[PDB]
């Protein structure tokens, strides 16, 4: 019985409250199919240093049937978490270093798998096994429409200043992504003081006019810029990167979680996931 | 640390030029080139190759420490199995006589069963070339899935052998059976066939096809949709199963992404006027 460990992150994964009787809303899909739907538990409020109160919870989305179709295919049980500190990992010096996160979980043993959408990056598989990529997709710079920025080369970026605020989500693969290139280090030194806790919370402030510009995963801002007309991407994609299923190095479904990853790629099996949770609305 | 490497030529990935050195940008690479076709005898002639994945393998050479002989494919080209015996690059790994394959070569599942992929290094999948303003979806198009609907039906082809014909032989049984009278012999041939009206569409490798499109005289021939790929994937080194040198390679590769090398080495090979 497999471990798994996920993380909100909308359409990949919704995670929303159980029905008083601790059972999940029967829900139908954008085609008319019933919606997957898995018990999660994990932690209500996730206010920082704070004591975690854990709840069962429903889980469904892209990655969650992306976890149905691999137990099926593969004929294992398991049982899903949230991440418990909210975060989707990084390394941190402490000459100790420790992992956070997913990450942390993973290397821990409080979880058997990582599902959810973990870039795949140099730093995170000296620790873990990657399958192969799940999803294909870079980082881009969600604004409110109307605000006029280029892209990632933008001066208002570049040469910084508390006029234009921007940010990305503390302790994930974009906040690893800024820290290690010296020629971005102008733009992490301005994101260190503005990263949210997480996307959800990045995506709000930039429709409250709090930031003026989030810097995430592409997959995860079209999506929101299709659903909220108010909200809009700029620029062309950068760190071209891709989603994983994370596993410990000694793991025994490593070989068959990426050949099931490319068979369901190569059937369609990925683009009907597409279709159902990612490109079915636009504004 | 000395390493009999692999590859295949397909430009901007790999292109051979005659050799009394190899200078500039380029590495030696040596190709079989048979003497008569009633012996087995043959010579193996001094060329010189360069490219995007030449980069990549000079870069790696650096990173992971390690000096290559790199030679060029002639039993057949990216990977096939044929009456359960791999071919082409595949095979050259399967059968140990490289360590591993550089290339424009295509991950998939039944490669994957035999070879051991590194982490794809260039995004790539199916993509369908046509003239600007042809009206077709994707591969799930009617004209393709029933071609026989339409009077005339429309022509369509892919360059037999590799990933995208194994791909549409095993999701598109008739289309599949439909396309191989439209069966072009490389993609210089398909292009000239498109550009003539011979052919109204060609179904190939993305990164190939939009590296194509980028170069295209007069800016005619695309790709549907915003580029749309099926069964997106990547090219991968090919290592044998278990290989030492995988875990290295993976890890140089991703810091090649990370620090924005790759960005570079498209900027350099891939992107073009239109
Ligand atoms: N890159 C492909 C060859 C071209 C294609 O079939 O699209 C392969 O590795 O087989």
């Amino acid at each position: 019985r497999l471990k798994i460990v996920t993380i909100h992150q909308e359409p990949f994964v919704y995670v929303k409250p159980t029905l008083s009787d601790g059972t999940c809303k029967e829900e139908f899909t954008v085609n008319g199919d019933p919606v997957k739907k898995v018990i999660c538990t994990g932690p209500n409020d996730t206010s920082p240093g704070s004591p975690r109160h854990t709840v069962p919870q429903c889980c469904y989305g892209f990655c969650i049937d992306l976890l149905i179709k691999l137990a099926r295919t593969m004929n294992f049980t398991y049982e899903v978490h949230l991440v418990a500190d909210g975060k989707f990992g990084t390394q941190e010096r402490v000459n100790k270093k420790e992992w956070n996160g997913m990450m942390g979980e993973l290397l821990s043993g409080q979880a058997d798998m990582i599902v959810a959408p973990l870039t795949i990056n140099n730093e995170r598989a000296q620790y873990i096994e990657f399958s192969k990529p799940f999803k294909y997709q870079g980082l881009t710079i969600l604004v409110k429409k109307g605000t006029r920025i280029t892209g990632i080369n933008d001066p208002r970026l570049r040469n910084p200043s508390d006029k234009f605020i921007y940010a990305t989500v503390k302790q994930s693969s974009v906040d690893i992504y800024f820290r290690r290139q010296v020629e971005l280090s102008t733009m992490y030194r301005h994101m260190e003081k503005h990263n949210y806790e997480s996307a959800a919370e990045a995506i709000q402030a930039v429709r409250d006019n709090k930031l003026h510009a989030f810097i995430w995963d592409s997959a995860v801002l079209e999506f929101e810029a299709s659903q909220k007309c108010d909200l809009v991407t700029t620029g062309e994609l950068f760190f071209r990167s891709g989603f994983g299923i994370g596993m410990r190095k000694d793991s025994p479904w490593k070989q068959n979680v990426s050949l099931s990853i490319l068979k369901s790629h190569e059937n369609g099996f990925m683009e009907d996931l597409d279709k159902t949770w990612v490109r079915y609305q636009e504004c | 640390n000395h390493l009999s490497i692999v590859t295949l030529e397909e430009a901007p990935f790999v292109i051979v030029e005659d050799i009394e050195t190899c200078v500039r940008n380029t590495v030696p690479c040596r190709k079989f080139v048979k003497i008569n076709n009633s012996t087995n005898e043959g010579m193996n002639v001094k060329k010189c190759c360069k490219g995007f994945c030449i980069d990549i393998l000079k870069k790696l050479s650096r990173t992971v420490k390690f000096t290559y002989d790199l030679y060029l494919v002639t039993n057949g080209k990216h990977g096939k199995k044929v009456n359960n015996v791999w071919n082409g690059m595949i095979g050259e790994v399967v059968y140990q006589r490289a360590v591993m394959a550089v290339g424009s070569l295509t991950i998939n599942e039944e490669r994957s069963e035999v070879v051991d992929f590194s982490v794809p290094f260039v995004e790539t999948g199916i993509s369908v070339m046509v003239s600007r303003g042809t009206q077709v979806t994707g591969l799930s198009d009617k004209k393709f899935q029933r071609p026989h609907d339409y009077s005339p039906p429309f022509r369509f082809g892919t360059v037999p052998n590799g990933s995208t014909e194994r791909n549409i032989r095993n999701n598109y049984p008739y289309m599949h059976q439909y396309m191989t009278k439209f069966n072009q012999k490389g993609v210089e041939d398909a292009l000239v066939s498109l550009k003539t009206g011979k052919l109204d569409a060609f179904i190939y490798d993305a990164a190939v096809l939009n590296y194509k499109a980028g170069r295209d005289e007069g800016c005619k021939l695309v790709t549907i949709g915003s580029g749309y790929i099926f069964a997106t994937t990547g090219y991968g080194i090919a290592l044998q199963k278990g290989s030492p040198w995988k875990r290295q390679i993976d890890l140089a590769l991703l810091q090649f992404v990370g620090d924005g090398e790759m960005e570079e080495l498209e900027t350099l090979w891939l992107t073009g006027i239109c």
